[PDB]
DNA sequence: GTGGTGTGTGGGTGTGTGTGT
DNA sequence: ACACACACACCCACACACCAC
């Protein structure tokens, strides 16, 4: 549930300098902006995350032995976002430069911190658990640096000491997440950090294999990808289900499977707390479901029996009878059974979704030889477009369904299967009873002209990039959490209803990301009208022709 | 939102109390939903019917002349008796009376005699006074001839003539409600059911000391499918008022 | 509308010895227990016995018995009583008082017609008589008899042919004259009815409109995002079509259960009444002080306290801060949206990943009850061109003014209609499913699968050998291939209510013959848990109340249901060697 | 004179949603 | 997934009306 991130950023003369990679944006400024965006997103997605940020080597008097604590390892707080946004505002307005803030004088021979004290501080930070906040379930360190060859790199004995410290960190469950930065004009050497941060995975002769885990991925990332890497590394794997996949029943050809929800439904205000406000003392108020006898009125919760009402008759099936009745098609625990493989052109449809899909990945902690089986199955399912029709329930307390295990394409970075759910015959609703059915088919010429005109319009608004969820923030959640944020910081809330048409429109597109693109569509239509060039003047002419065809038909019939 | 904010319940309860003659209607709740920023007429009517109908208690005084009703000072009086609806339901006695009236009118049209006794008369030297009512004389009774007068008369396959005068006279003599309701009741229920059939059914049920049910489920006319329903009070409208 | 059904079960020894009376009793039990779960006040039933050995009738006519008078609403207790009464009559009159030959069954029809005309003299009520007779070519209803019968009956006859045997040719007569004379009269074989009542029953949920607004492309955001009496047609250089949205694929809950408390009874039987749920709020007073001692003495206390809902406020969460919003800001914490479908762009079907779709499906169709047929042409042309170019459209979807804002994908789909004419005239409509937002995406990075590498990125060991692994798995996937089962055609996936509505709530083998041989689709299977518990309840009622049994004898799930939820078999194949070479061992 | 159609009501029922376990 | 309470859509037989040839 909880998680502790620890932003550790190493300071260098190049980091302060703006790079042409980010179009004259400093890598340190990019990291700070990524931190701000990450905290803003996490206060909505996952408020339980704990975040801290430390800089080094800096000359601040506040810096305890060379490490500067922008904000400690604490739970997400609005005060820290306000502090970081003040920092960003000072950087943007030019009030204080990064060099002035961090007191980093450009000499070309600036001192550096020794990694031993850095790693001990990393270990000690996760040890000083705050009494006012809950324990850390997951621990991470977001390591940013640009100096690939520190002083300790030359030595080999202190390399062993650093390895010992790294082993202690891993034993304390503090996994690393490296962000080593390399430039086009300056590549990044990976030997030292790879040497220290890995366990030394070596094959264990002919008496079996060794541990699959070896250490963090120390591959350098270009400065172009700093923000994209930070923002997509903040998410924790939220396991939905783990149910055995019984490919063949009789021969016990059964493997383990893990299930992760690719997407969810984020709601505006489900996270709250019922508060009993009595004068000045505020405390929690809990809600209970008290059951009442409609005859006597007694509190009957805890002494009720479930019965099946058919007509004016209640059928009291006991526990054993319910157990036997249910077991005709499903067991007590979650499972998924391979029923049959089918082509992908007859099973995956875009007009029959009933639920959000899940990501299936092997699980070898309960059934050995699952990764091999599912890797071979994934290889086979693609290169001849097919699926796996499944049958089971993903939760112990749920109802079975027939799914369509589909293999991920080679485009997606993630390797695994997607588990769509096929609607039952009951769930497939019926098309309504329309009040007219002679749309345009009998009028061949008018219908042909109108549909060719609508086809012409459609070609103008083709989405080259395709749908990207990151481009669309949820307007309700954005407004709700913005109100929360600016109330917590005593920032005046914006309210006005006498706005000019120019500024009200700007506010509407600022609050809604989709409205920006809708205004872009409207502007694209408008510009085709005003422009004198014939190659672009076609869009407004097509729209006007469509609007004339629209007006004609309600008169003819 | 998506609640009813008890002050809102009291507001709509008071609005219903102001018009007790429209408590079960459908337009009143549409107007309320127009005035209330939230909730639709269907939702408001359901809320009142299920929950707030138990807390009506009293309705502000309403008379035929008029609404509302105040005292000498100008205060609002609250009464515990709810005025009847705007659509008066029909009963067995009303249907029986209508059937008897139509049967007697049809019998008069053909045999020129009105049950039970009197016969037609024409003025020669002395008049029967007012000519608006029937010029009838009871003296030549009982007649020596044998006639089906009147219970033996069979009225099937007869549908007129009736005209507007007969129904105006019926509504006046019976001192009953509007003529259009009687005309529609007659044409749509009695004729499609049978005047003699209902007469015999009512008489038989009365003989066996049982209450006969009035005519029911005799629509006889289509609901006109293919056109919008006459009256919609859903989230679509929500009509604009001025 | 209002409907009434009447049942006539032949008791003559041809039925009794052939056990067709048991089939009739089972069918009546199913139909009446189906009618009881609704208990409509306008659903009349009445059962007679024809060619009965002992006759009791309201009109003093022999060989005619009314074993059950007219009943409405049908109830489970009444159904059980009537069914066990008919069973007792059958048991008592099976051998010692069995009739001979075939009596006059026409007399029963006249009495039933008279009773129907007594109960429903002139009401516009659908009256129905469903007779069960074992002989059609044997009983003789002459021309005068059929003429008088069709003069008497304005009601339809559903005659069930309980006696059918194999033969190189089938010929019938006599009974067809009465069926032909009376319109809407039908004839079925009883085994077909038994098969129909054995099959699961599909839901018949009425299509209720969800959204009503405009599908606008390029509409000005100033004239569409404002509370206005007029719609988006304030500009004349945009595209606007009035559409409405109905559910298309909604999840089904399990069979309804009720929590109840046992109460008293006349014979100390079981009577259950549903409880009422009231919400109640409480606080915990943390007074828990314990006195010190030199032993195990550590007594203390911990009790809650109930407080009203009036003095309770929501404290929203922002990171580590739980704050309560002032009244004015609560009005500001909600996004004020407006209904409508705003098109963002058109992308190819494969350019939208299938896992993006995140909610239940919905229909989009031109509004015909509040718009014009110009909307119909515009919508149909848009759907047709989207289908022709294989396009999906992403749109900003707000159903109603207070609802959330969604980004949704519009998929063009055709739907097949029988129509009044023989021409099928495919109906064009879009299908709407919502796409995720920025905050919805939970995509992480997982370890690679095909060519495994360590966490640091160096390649992993190639194990022993993978040459045979993929060949054996390939044979496994060809073993269970279901490509021989045809898929439902493009257009018949969604069927309109007009193809499923029936004038009578009686289980019949139906006339829609297109759905036959199109259930081979391995992916479209009937709901199985709901039908399983429905069948279990039906069998519980039957055994434990009608047959007076003592121990429940839970039935087996039918092989028709088990077939679609059990492994398929196209080519015979053994996976034991593949298991051995894949090294699978449960831990 | 009489048939045809139209609105709105009186008493509901059906379907979808939210919340606590 | 689950039951119960609640919000909103939908219905329809029919009193009550008006209009037209």
């Amino acid at each position: 549930i909880h998680e502790g991130i620890l932003f550790c950023i190493e300071l260098s003369e190049t980091m302060f300098k703006e790079s042409s990679d980010l179009e004259y944006k400093s890598p340190l400024l990019e990291i700070l902006e990524s931190l701000d965006e990450l905290m803003s997103q996490l206060v909505i997605t996952r408020p339980g995350t704990a975040i801290g940020c430390y800089f080094y080597y800096c000359n601040r008097e506040d810096a305890k032995e060379g490490i500067y604590e922008l904000f400690p390892l604490r739970d997400i707080n609005a005060t820290f976002m306000k502090k970081l946004n003040d920092l960003l505002e000072d950087l943007s307005s030019g009030r204080i430069s990064l060099y002035d803030y961090f007191m980093f004088q450009q000499t070309g021979s600036e001192k550096q911190v020794r990694l031993s004290v850095l790693f001990t501080f990393m270990l000690d930070t996760f040890l000083e658990e705050i009494p006012g906040q809950k324990q850390l379930s997951n621990k991470r360190v977001f390591l940013f640096t640009d100096i690939d060859k520190p002083q300790e790199a030359q030595d080999i004995d202190e390399r062993a000491r650093l390895r010992r410290l790294t082993i202690d960190l891993f034993d304390n469950k503090v996994n690393f997440a490296t962000f080593f930065i390399g430039y086009a004009d300056k590549p990044f050497d990976n030997e030292f950090y790879s040497d220290i941060l890995q366990l030394g995975s070596h094959t264990n002769e002919n008496t079996g294999l060794d541990s699959e885990f070896d250490g963090p991925s120390t591959k350098p990332i270009d400065a172009k990808y700093i923000k994209s890497r930070i923002l997509r590394k903040k998410e924790v794997k939220r396991i939905m289900f783990q149910c055995p996949l019984i490919l063949d029943e009789k021969t016990n050809f059964i493997v383990g499977v893990k299930g992760y929800t690719m997407y969810t439904h984020e709601k505006a205000g489900v996270r709250y707390k019922l508060v009993y406000e009595h004068e000045d003392i505020r405390q929690e108020a809990y809600s209970k479901r008290k059951f009442l006898n409609p005859i006597t009125g007694e509190d009957v919760t805890g002494k009720t029996v479930k019965v099946y009402p058919y007509g004016d008759l209640d059928i009291n099936l006991s526990d054993s009878q319910d157990q036997i009745v249910m077991e005709a098609y499903t067991q007590k625990d979650a499972f998924l059974k391979i029923i049959g493989f089918r082509s992908s052109s007859k099973s995956i449809h875009y007009f029959n979704n009933i639920d959000k899909s899940s990501f299936i990945v092997p699980d070898e902690a309960k059934y050995e030889g699952s990764i091999r089986t599912l890797a071979s199955l994934l290889k086979i399912l693609r290169k001849k477009d097919k699926i796996a029709i499944l049958w089971g329930k993903l939760k112990s307390n749920s109802h079975p369904s027939l799914y369509t295990l589909s293999p991920s394409s080679v485009k997606d970075y993630n390797e695994g299967f997607y588990l769509y759910r096929v609607p039952f015959l009951d769930e497939i609703r019926k098309f309504p009873s329309l009040l007219s059915y002679d749309d345009g088919s009998e009028h061949k010429l008018d219908y042909d002209n109108m549909k060719k005109v609508t086809q012409s319009i459609m070609g103008y608004f083709n989405l080259r990039d395709g749908y990207n969820p990151s481009d669309f923030k949820n307007p309700l959640l954005q407004k709700h959490y913005k109100v929360l944020h600016d109330y917590l910081l005593q920032i005046e809330t914006t309210f006005d209803e006498n706005e000019t048409p120019n500024t009200k429109k700007d506010r509407m597109m600022r609050e809604d990301d989709s409205l920006r693109k809708l205004y872009y569509i409207r502007n694209k239509i408008l510009e085709s009208e005003k422009s004198e060039d014939p190659i672009i003047q076609r869009l407004n002419k097509y729209v006007k022709i469509w609007n004339m065809f629209y007006k004609k038909f309600n008169d003819d019939n | 939102k998506a609640s009813f904010t008890d002050e809102e319940d009291e507001f709509i309860l008071d609005v219903v109390r102001k018009n007790p003659t429209r408590r079960t209607t459908h337009t009143l709740y549409d107007e309320i939903s127009h005035y209330v920023p939230n909730h639709t007429g269907n939702s408001i009517r359901h809320r009142f019917r299920v929950y707030l109908s138990k807390r009506l208690e009293y309705v502000y005084e309403v008379d035929k002349f008029g609404k509302l009703v105040r005292d000498d000072d100008g205060n609002l009086i609250k009464t515990k008796v709810l005025p009847p609806s705007i659509k008066r339901k029909f009963s067995a006695d009303e249907d029986y009376t209508l059937a008897i009236a139509v049967k007697k009118q049809f019998y008069r049209d053909l045999f020129q005699i009105d049950p039970d006794t009197g016969r037609s008369l024409i003025t020669d030297e002395d008049t029967p006074t007012a000519i608006a009512r029937r010029n009838m004389t009871m003296d030549p009774n009982h007649v020596p001839g044998s006639e089906p007068n009147f219970a033996a008369y069979r009225t099937q396959s007869r549908r007129g003539p009736i005209a507007r005068e007969f129904f105006k006279h019926f509504a006046e003599e019976h001192a009953a409600h509007t003529e259009n309701a009687w005309r529609d009741r007659f044409r749509k229920f009695l004729l499609a059911y049978g005047i003699d059939d209902y007469i015999s059914y009512y008489e038989a049920e009365k003989a066996q000391n049982r209450e006969p049910e009035p005519m029911k489920n005799l629509t006889n006319r289509p609901k006109r499918p293919g056109v919008p329903t006459p009256g919609n009070y859903n989230s679509a409208a929500k009509r604009a008022r001025n | 509308s209002s409907e009434s059904t009447t049942f006539i079960v032949d008791v003559s020894p041809s039925m009794m010895k052939n056990n067709n009376v048991s089939k009739s009793m089972a069918y009546l039990e199913y139909t009446l227990l189906n009618k009881s779960k609704k208990s409509r006040k306008t659903d009349w039933i009445s059962c007679y016995l024809a060619n009965c050995p002992v006759s009791e009738n309201s009109q003093e006519i022999p060989n005619v018995f009314q074993i059950q008078s007219f009943l409405a609403p049908v109830t489970t207790t009444a159904t059980i009583g009537f069914i066990k009464r008919l069973k007792q009559y059958c048991d008592q009159h099976s051998h010692d008082s069995s009739n001979e030959g075939l009596q006059s069954m026409i007399q029963c029809l006249l009495v039933v017609s008279l009773d129907i005309k007594q109960q429903f003299q002139a009401r516009k009520i659908l009256k129905q008589i469903v007779v069960f007779t074992d002989n059609l070519d044997d009983l003789d209803i002459t021309d005068e008899e059929i003429d008088l019968l069709t003069e008497e009956l304005s009601t339809r006859i559903i005659l069930i042919d309980c006696g059918k045997d194999t033969q190189e040719e089938r010929k019938k007569s006599n009974w067809l004259k009465l069926v032909e004379a009376i319109p809407n009269s039908r004839i079925y074989n009883m085994n077909e009815l038994l098969v129909e009542i054995t099959s699961p029953a599909t839901s018949v949920v009425k299509p209720v409109r969800v959204f009503s607004g405009e599908l606008r492309l390029g509409a000005d955001i100033l004239s569409t995002q404002t509370s206005n009496p007029s719609g988006s047609m304030q500009d004349e250089n945009c595209l606007c079509i009035k559409v409405e949205a109905f559910p298309a694929t909604k999840a089904v809950s399990g069979l309804n259960r009720k929590t109840a408390v046992e109460v008293e009874d006349s014979q100390k039987k079981e009577r259950y009444v549903g409880v009422k749920s009231i919400i109640e709020y409480e606080i915990h007073n943390e007074g828990n002080k314990k006195n010190v001692s030199e032993d195990d003495q550590s007594g203390s206390s911990y009790i809650p306290v109930t407080i009203s809902k009036d003095s309770v406020t929501k404290a929203y969460r922002y990171g580590a801060d739980y704050v309560v919003l002032p009244s004015v800001l609560v009005d500001q914490t909600v996004y004020e949206s407006f209904p409508g479908l705003d098109l963002r762009g058109f992308l190819n079907r494969e350019a939208l990943p299938r896992y993006f779709l995140t909610s239940e499906s919905s229909f989009i169709t031109a509004d015909t009850r509040l718009g014009c047929q110009s909307d119909l042409m515009a919508f149909s042309a848009l759907v047709d061109v989207m289908l022709e170019n294989r396009k999906i459209a992403v749109a900003r979807y707000v159903s109603k003014k207070d609802s959330e804002v969604n980004m949704c994908a519009l998929c063009p789909v055709l739907i097949e209609h029988s129509n009044i004419n023989s021409e099928k005239k495919f109906v064009k409509s879009l299908t709407l499913c919502r796409l995720p937002f920025a905050e919805d995406e939970r995509v992480t990075d997982f370890p690679k699968l095909l060519d495994r590498t360590t966490t640091s990125g160096v390649p992993l060991k190639k194990e022993t050998d993978g040459h045979q692994i993929d060949e054996l798995m390939e044979q496994f996937v060809d073993s269970m291939d279901t490509d021989e089962l045809p898929e439902i055609p493009l257009g018949n996936y969604y069927q309109p209510i007009g193809e499923v509505t029936t004038d009578t709530t009686l289980p019949l083998p139906s006339l829609n013959k297109d759905q036959e041989e199109n259930k081979k689709d391995p992916l479209r299977i009937p709901t199985v848990f709901v039908y399983r518990q429905q069948q279990v309840l039906l069998e519980w009622i039957h055994q434990l109340m009608i047959n007076d049994s003592r121990e429940f004898e839970i039935p087996e799930l039918p092989d028709s249901l088990k077939n679609k939820i059990s492994p398929y078999t196209h080519k015979k194949f053994d996976s034991t060697k593949l298991v051995e070479v894949l090294g699978i061992k449960k831990v």
